[PDB]
């Protein structure tokens, strides 16, 4: 069972009996912390293609320090 | 938001650790670890050396080493040298975009060899005689020991009207430096024999000689 | 390589403003802020204020409130200030300094060589320079009887740097400073090599340039 | 259809308070030392309000003691490529979290799982002020958990970034619900003018809620798993519980029902929890159909019922409708249209949101303002 209808000819109007409840009432807030360290002007070759990938992403985690930082 | 208490001067000889205490409030320090410290070079911007609690930038010795309890910081160097030779500069974040300094504390060394100063001296040249004017002017540099006394002698006469004198000031090399200006009449000039500077050093006192001609 | 510059130094009367600018080199966009510090000739520097030129955001210590305006310009990348209502009190070295990242970083990388703020009441006086003839040999030239306190020396605009020692100024009981600057030259060069002293007077714009003949 | 009746209100200001809050001075520097131990605790914030403070991802404590340590070790030249993609990953997150915000401009109505992990949520549930029940509600239906919590970003200094999770609380769990469906109810005349139309207008959702009915209009505030409701009571209606007297007699004297007067002879079909309702009028076609038997209903005129066992498919005009296949008894309550109370000149023509009450005022002012000539 669980799950019941009825059918009322009489309003032609149909009603969905048997659900139980969540219902929102208010709200829980909690703070999520991303520790973020600097990557100070580190000066190094990008002549090799491991450094060059390693400058390749460390020009990415500095523009989202940054990005994050401006938008606000 | 008053700055921040250091000791205003320590010393240590080559081979000995010193330790430069910086005192704030609950504010400034023992809530952030965020301190600075900052050296500067009489006639220049300053340059750090630690750049957190316990961290130095990119070259700087290892002997440098930083710490912090409790509204005190603690500089510390290792084996001094004669290059280690500053004003050194604590400081310390306090705030969204605010910062305190320390009061500076004033290290120089202990150990360091005597030089004896080279003196020179230089008469007025001509185009001040043509303007009713004449500035005798004596240059001491490169004496470490900072006492020097400048005594000008007219023909072995002592002098008592016009002269002034410099502040022994640092230089490049560490070895002081001075100056010395006399000011006079072209009379009171074209009058004499020979006029002296004597700047005593030590006892040692070093001459030099100049005249009309 | 990454550096900012620094307005040259000026002098203003007591209850007047001075304005001083810093420009940087370095660019990258970067949530940086520009930090004024004026020491003094007196020992410890002082902290004034910050802001940050892309935001604009400001934030004066209480000891100038009300007092200080910094400013910056973003399509130039360069960071004013302005004190009004000066004093012989506030008569210091102010200098530039930067932080790399705002919520990164806190504590200055970066400096600018600074200006020099002195605010007095007797009026201005450009100096007057006079030549200084001659193992080795010596020459350099004289400057005194001036006002200001900033009094650059310069050889042969650039081409001459060693043996060359600036000595500090002497405090005349005019009320006025005197500079000399000396340099150390080979014996035979005296009669080949012309030698010139540049000394840019910055408060006053004179630019005199004398030729000791040896 | 009473979607406009509904008051407005704020999402998130129950996050950018807690924002204002971390905005204070001396406020992340207690966070960082709180969560210089563990990942997550219990922060006392300068306001009184106790916060749970979780730390996620912690990149100072890699780049200060793994990465940079080899980058600025000296002679840049690194050795091994696993670097690299030691430094693609515990960064990919951090920008796919810049990458999200860009866009979103602060907060995001669901929280991703790069704002928030599936296990990182699952124990924020397991440690929050919530009973076993709702925390196990939440862990069985994390999905519906972040369709209704927001991620708002707070701040970035002092080298911690912060963002509050703002989640639903289900203060209302188990009290039983019901969802009310509505058809268009027409005269059957054979006139092809002059055909009147009766509706009910209070379709939606309603939940037992302190002694109160909460009503939700807008299904969109209502997910639905096997039999849990789960709402959001931001929008939805208090009303007296007698309203679901309007189920089994409308024209009670406790609480008046709503409905909606119309004039319009277009055929319908409503799709119910466990079959179809079919309101079909003129020569509009009405199919009930099946996969295996094709064709097994033809739908006489007038609004009738068919149950989800059997009937696979329901056709009006050129419009499908397949029907939902969940179990449970349906029932057909036998009685007389309640159109056929009403006479066409007195019945009033148009009135949106009326009731029982007002069309009976309507039709006794038209009636008396006729008959007093």
């Amino acid at each position: 069972q669980n799950i019941t209808e009825e059918f009322y000819q009489s309003t032609c109007s149909a009603v969905s009996k048997g659900y139980l409840s969540a219902l929102r009432t208010g709200w829980y807030t909690s703070v999520i912390t991303i520790e973020l360290s600097n990557i100070k002007e580190n000066k190094c070759n990008g002549t090799d293609a491991k450094v060059k990938l390693i400058k390749q992403e460390l020009d990415k985690y500095k523009n989202a320090v940054t990005e994050l930082q401006l938008l606000m | 938001q008053s700055a921040l208490t250091q000791p205003r001067s320590v010393s240590g000889s080559p081979g000995q650790s010193v330790t430069i205490s910086c005192t704030g409030t609950s504010g400034d320090v023992g809530t952030y670890n965020y301190v600075s410290w900052y050296q500067q070079l009489p006639g220049k911007a300053p340059k750090l050396m630690i750049y957190d609690v316990t961290r130095r930038p990119s070259g700087v010795p290892d002997r440098f080493s930083g710490s912090k309890s409790g509204n005190t910081a603690s500089l510390t160097i290792s084996g001094l040298q004669a290059d280690d030779e500053a004003d050194y500069y604590c400081c310390s974040y306090a705030g969204t975009l605010t910062w305190v300094f320390g009061g500076g504390t004033k290290l120089t060394v202990l150990g360091q060899p005597k030089a004896a100063p080279s003196v020179t001296l230089f008469p007025p040249s001509s185009e001040e005689l043509q303007a009713n004017k004449a500035t005798l002017v004596c240059l001491i540099s490169d004496f470490y020991p900072g006492a020097v006394t400048v005594a000008w002698k007219a023909d072995s006469s002592p002098v008592k009207a016009g002269v002034e004198t410099t502040t022994p000031s640092k230089q490049s090399n560490n070895k002081y430096a001075a100056s010395s200006y006399l000011s006079l009449t072209p009379e009171q000039w074209k009058s004499h024999r020979s006029y002296s500077c004597q700047v005593t050093h030590e006892g040692s006192t070093v001459e030099k000689t100049v005249a009309p001609t | 390589q990454v550096q900012l510059v620094q307005s040259g130094a000026e002098v203003k009367k007591p209850g007047s403003s001075v304005k001083v600018s810093c420009k940087t080199s370095g660019g990258t966009y970067g949530t940086y802020s520009i930090n004024w510090v004026r020491q003094a000739p007196g020992q410890g520097l002082e902290w004034m204020g910050a802001i940050i030129p892309i935001f604009g955001k400001t934030n004066y210590a209480q000891k100038f409130q009300g007092r200080v305006t910094i400013t910056a310009d973003a399509s130039t990348s360069t960071a004013y200030m302005e004190l009004g209502s000066l004093t012989s009190e506030d008569t210091a070295m102010y200098y530039c300094a930067r932080v790399e990242d705002t919520a990164l970083d806190h504590y200055f990388d970066y400096w600018g060589q600074g200006a020099l703020v002195t605010v007095s009441s007797a009026s201005t006086k450009g100096p007057s320079v006079f030549p200084l003839a001659p193992g080795t040999a010596a020459l350099g030239c004289l400057v005194k009887d001036y006002f200001p306190e900033p009094v650059t020396v310069s050889w042969n605009s650039g081409a001459l740097t060693s043996g060359v020692h600036t000595f500090p100024a002497v405090l005349q009981s005019s009320g006025l400073y005197s500079l000399s600057s000396v340099v150390t030259v080979p014996s035979s060069s005296l009669g080949t090599q012309t030698y010139i002293c540049n000394v840019n007077h910055k408060p006053s714009n004179t630019k005199v340039d004398k030729r000791v003949e040896p | 259809f009473l979607g406009f009746l509904l008051g407005v209100g704020s999402a998130i200001a129950s996050g950018v308070a807690v924002c204002k809050v971390l905005h204070l001075e001396g406020e992340v520097n207690k966070i960082k030392s709180a969560l210089l131990s563990t990942n997550k605790a219990v922060v006392s914030l300068s306001n009184g309000v106790s916060v749970l403070t979780f730390k996620v991802l912690d990149l100072k404590n890699y780049i200060d003691k793994q990465l940079l340590p080899i980058l600025n070790k000296q002679s840049c030249s690194i050795s091994n490529i696993e670097t690299v993609i030691e430094f693609q990953q515990k960064n990919n997150r951090l920008l796919e979290i810049t990458r999200e915000f860009s866009v979103n401009a602060g907060v995001t109505t669901p929280v991703s799982t790069y704002m928030l992990t599936n296990s990182e949520l699952l124990s924020l549930i397991n440690d929050m002020p919530i009973t076993n029940d709702q925390k196990k509600l939440m862990s069985n239906n994390v999905q519906i958990v972040r369709q209704q919590s927001y991620s708002i970003m707070c701040i970035i200094k002092e080298e911690v970034l912060a963002y509050v999770v703002q989640l639903p609380l289900y203060g209302v769990i188990d009290t039983p619900c019901w969802k009310l469906h509505t058809s268009p109810l027409c005269t059957t005349n054979t006139k092809e003018g002059s055909n009147i139309c009766l509706t009910r207008t209070d379709r939606g959702w309603y939940c037992d809620n302190a002694g109160s009915v909460s009503f939700f209009p807008q299904a969109e505030t209502c997910k639905v798993q096997s039999n849990r409701v789960f709402c959001d009571t931001m929008n939805s209606l208090t009303l007296p519980s007698e309203v679901n007297l309007c189920n089994v007699d409308i024209f009670n004297p406790k609480y008046d029902c709503k409905i909606m007067t119309s004039k319009t002879d277009v055929s319908s079909s409503v799709i119910t929890s466990l079959g179809a309702i079919v309101s079909c009028y003129g020569k509009t076609k009405c199919t009930a159909s099946n996969k295996n038997r094709g064709i097994i209903k033809t739908f006489s005129n007038g609004c009738d019922y068919v149950s989800n066992k059997g009937v696979d498919t329901v056709s009006v005009g050129n419009t499908l409708y397949y029907v939902n296949k969940q179990e449970g008894k349906s029932l057909y309550v036998k009685g007389e249209p309640i159109i056929n109370f009403y006479d066409p000149l007195v019945f009033p023509s148009d009135e949106f949101d009326a009731s029982i009450s007002q069309v009976n005022e309507k039709i006794n002012q038209s009636l008396a303002f006729i008959r007093k000539s």
